[PDB]
């Protein structure tokens, strides 16, 4: 009674899933054209051997560094320490990292990290894949995304969170859809496939590209990641075996809806079922947004940071990389600036 | 002709498990969900009531031949296993479960791990005004491995049913390995794997060869 | 002479976090995200101090010091053009590294770790906030 | 000395609605795991019995064996009551008897 | 001058339970399932005084006023756009902390463990929920 | 005015039987179960009564009073999709709570005690099951 479905992921951009913490410049050195994150704990224990614990608390303990104490590269060379045996990670330095030098200005001062294990590997949670996906099915049933999704009775509007049944009813057969949906997550993969982008946003207004303070840790272009989709009742069923067709009616009406008001060379072409997982894809790609249309724009209408329109592209820098499918050679983006279209995925489902 | 047979296996997690407790051995600054732990080592463990509860309700969809209202209402292959207090034939089953606790916790360690349990950051998005509500969920490692021992007995009642009893016994932990234990499992929580699954037959006398060739041969 | 004893930790986080800064309207600057992290360290800590000895656990007390020490230093809020760091402050009126230099045993470990129970125990009451 | 604030712990449960799905909570009582319990069994010798004592021992030490392999009283079939017998010993508190080869069955069969 | 006396503390429960914050419904905003850490260490205080000395039972009453400060912030329940604290309401409203500030020997401890029982009987013979 | 005196007080108990609830098919919701605690209590205080003084025995009937109202809050019996307190009910109709404050010599507290026996034997007579 039970279907299993294998859902291939494939990364057309990069794609971050945070847990809400950061690296500081304090924690990672950007040398050797790589950023290596060492461990803190081995970090503080080579250096209570070294006699330099009380100097390395002093240098962690100051809240205002200037411009230069900020780095932990300053303090490992004012110290004179060579070893760099420190256990952590590294990331191959990309280049369309910073849009400054990371060496001379302030630059990345804050990372965002990607999500982690106990272990330290990174891994995609089923939580944010089956939110993305809940947002493709959401989006292309007309009875969900109706003017009934919209609670208004309250200060202002939010979702009608019961709109799709969900939970126990009293006396009542059980009635949760999303129950029999189940999205596991991902088999850990390598730190070989994080990068360290940067966000860029793309104004229709402005016709230009504007580099923003924020720095995260993304899976690189081209990464393959196997998902499992167990389904355990008929009407799920029908949902998921209808989950590529769904997503290119929902990327559809996305396209004609925000994506045609920019220029063609900056989005992305899709391979397979097209797909936005993680932060920075937009407002758009998390909402039912025929129905979010105008509530979404003001309830930022008295932030500095005002959404104007429909808002912003959202269009990190990573390097650009070819493709030889049976079609040939396809590049990844349009465009010669290395401008990929941040949180774009691809997908292929199957019935395993 | 009475006998005791000892199922004893490896529930190793391949998801973080959160079966859930009270705030009895929660922290004192953690607005978490924690998960049910031992009092003493405030190690994760695995409830033998979650076990059977799950292994239950898995093997009412499969072996009931009519929908049930109640676990009393349940059939008799399944009574006769699990038990049943609205029938005097089968008010005792022939399974005992085990509480499961942490056996791996060295092998952890050695791995690089500071705790047994971690917490994991979710959110829900409103899907009309793209505000995200956070929550913390407490979940036990994945690489965890838990002792897993369920005892069946036979007795004059078992004459011509071990070899199905057996059955439903290898088909509930199969189910139970294409499903969750409890917990958050519909956004891929609590997946579980049975390894080294081997019966000994600890009290009388009784031939598992042929129960043990399907356990390590169909697992 | 040691700044943590059986007889007064309790109130000596009363006072350390009593006198934690405020905004202008009275709401403490310090949250409990901030120290989160620490808090599990220190409830890791006292679990494991139980069982294994405590020259096992030298590595545990080493990296729980850094970690102060980073999330003190990294912690920032900004209010009205002023920026505070709060686990700073916190850990400055708690005598935390202090009373972390004092842990030689299983005995000054668990008093440490209920004095960190004690200081979010404390925050909580007068209006800390998640 | 292991800092235990309680000898019983709360265990919580629920039930699930096989059609409504429903989760009805409760709660018990337990002892805590590591508990250990002092336990002693008397064993009468007379007259009557000097040609049974061996069967006795037999029955007394399968009695025990099967304990361990079941549960001391309660919720057993959901995981409680799991017990064993540690330091498990025979000693003549009164008259004279050879307890040795009993207290060699005891240690090697628990 | 004691707060808490054996001719005074049934009726001081009395008349602390009354005060207690309640809805608009006339129900009570403090829930039992709150206060049951609280009861469960109160009771095993209770019971482990018996057998010893008030001497090493210090660390149970500091952690005991530890937790009581930190149940009073933690439990908070919105009901109609308003934030309430229901067992900080009973702990500033029955003394709960000048009354653990009183325990000196095993006499005042035994007394207010059954100040606590009579609190705890009083909210519940008044309508209050599990 | 004392509402239990050595001429009334059996009669009070057997108009406060006759006056308890009882379910659709007549039978009593007390239970003798329910009262086994405040009848042990009722009966220790009652033999202790008879040699020591009054003085020692005010904890003991604060104790019993906070029992008598937390098994009447407490006990409860949803039957017909109604509940009702049966502990509860006895005490209101039985009038106890105020029947308790008027304890103050050892005359007063016997007669308290002969007057709960009383409230069994009748409650027992009709049919008041265990």
């Amino acid at each position: 009674d039970y279907r299993t479905f294998k859902l291939s992921l494939l990364t057309l951009a990069p794609i971050h899933i945070g847990n809400g913490e950061k690296y500081t410049s304090r924690e990672f050195i950007y040398e050797n054209k790589k950023f290596y994150f060492p461990d803190m704990g081995k970090f503080y224990n080579k250096m209570v051997e070294k006699r330099l614990a009380e100097k390395f608390e002093a240098f962690l303990i100051q809240t205002r560094p200037n411009a230069r104490n900020n780095r932990l590269i300053s303090f490992l060379n004012d110290n004179r320490i060579a070893e760099r045996s420190f256990g952590g990670y590294s990331i191959s330095e990309t280049g369309l990292e910073s849009d400054r030098n990371p060496n001379s200005a302030g630059a990345i001062n804050e990372v965002n990290k990607f999500i982690r294990d106990a272990f330290g590997n990174p891994y995609i949670p089923g939580s944010s894949l089956k939110g993305a996906i809940r947002t493709i099915l959401m989006n292309t049933t007309p009875k969900w995304n109706n003017e009934n999704a919209v609670n208004d009775f309250g200060r202002f509007p939010k979702e009608n969170k019961n709109l799709i049944p969900w939970g126990p009813k009293k006396g009542k057969e059980y009635d949760d859809l999303f129950n029999a949906i189940r999205v596991s997550d991902s088999k850990p993969f390598d730190n070989k496939r994080l990068i360290l982008v940067q966000k860029w946003d793309y104004s229709a207004k402005t016709n230009k590209a504007k580099p923003l303070p924020l720095y995260r840790e993304s899976i690189s272009p081209l990464t393959k990641i196997e998902f499992e989709i167990t389904t355990t009742t008929d009407e799920a069923g029908r949902l998921i075996e209808e989950l590529g067709k769904r997503a290119q009616a929902f990327y559809k009406d996305y396209k004609a809806f925000f994506l045609s008001e920019f220029p063609d060379d900056k989005i992305q072409a899709n391979l397979q079922y097209p797909i936005y997982l993680g932060a920075g894809s937009g407002a758009w790609t998390k909402t039912l947004f025929k129905q979010a249309d105008g509530i979404l724009q003001r309830r930022y209408s008295r932030m500095k940071t005002k959404m104007v329109k429909k808002g912003v592209l959202k269009l990190t820098k990573a390097p650009l990389k070819i493709v030889k499918i049976p079609s040939g050679n396809h590049s990844l983006i349009k465009n010669h600036e290395s401008f990929y279209e941040m949180g774009k995925a691809n997908f292929m489902i199957k019935e395993i | 002709t009475f006998a005791k047979i000892k199922f004893s296996a490896q529930i190793r997690l391949e998801t973080g498990l959160h079966i859930g407790g009270s705030d009895a051995f929660a922290a004192i600054g953690a607005i978490d969900s924690p998960v049910i732990k031992d009092p003493i080592t405030n190690l994760p463990i695995i409830p033998g009531s979650s076990l059977k509860g799950k292994m239950r309700t898995l093997l009412a969809k499969v072996y009931n031949e009519k929908v049930a209202e109640k676990p009393s209402d349940d059939s008799d292959i399944l009574s006769r296993l699990f038990g049943n207090s609205k029938d005097k034939r089968f008010k005792m089953g022939r399974l005992i479960f085990r509480d499961a606790f942490l056996s791996n916790a060295d092998e952890l360690d050695s791995l690089g791990v500071r705790s047994y349990t971690e917490v994991k950051f979710e959110n829900t998005i409103d899907r009309i005004t793209a505000e995200a509500n956070p929550r913390q969920i407490e979940r036990a490692i994945r690489n965890s491995t838990f002792d897993f021992e369920l005892i069946y007995e036979i007795t004059d009642e078992n004459e011509n049913q071990v070899e199905e009893d057996f059955k439903v016994i290898r088909d509930g932990l199969k189910l139970l390995e294409l499903d969750y234990l409890g917990g958050s499992g519909s956004r891929g929580y609590g997946k579980v794997a049975f390894e080294n699954l081997k019966a000994t037959t600890v009290f009388g006398n009784y031939d598992v060869k042929t129960l043990n060739e399907l356990l390590t041969a169909e697992v | 002479m040691a700044i943590l004893t059986d007889e007064n930790y309790v109130d000596k986080a009363e006072r350390a976090i009593s006198l934690l800064e405020k905004d202008n309207k009275g709401n403490y600057l310090l949250t409990t995200s901030q120290i989160r992290k620490l808090l599990s360290l220190c409830s890791s800590l006292y679990d494991r101090s139980k069982e294994r000895k405590f020259d096992e656990l030298i590595n545990d007390v080493s990296y729980l010091r850094v970690q102060f020490v980073y999330q003190s230093g990294r912690n920032s809020v900004r209010v009205n053009r002023q920026t505070f760091f709060p686990v700073k402050d916190l850990v400055e009126k708690g005598q935390i590294l202090e009373a972390l230099k004092e842990i030689k045993d299983r005995e000054t470990l668990q008093r440490f770790c209920r004095y960190m129970e004690a200081l979010v125990a404390y925050f909580k009451f007068y209006g800390g906030k998640d």
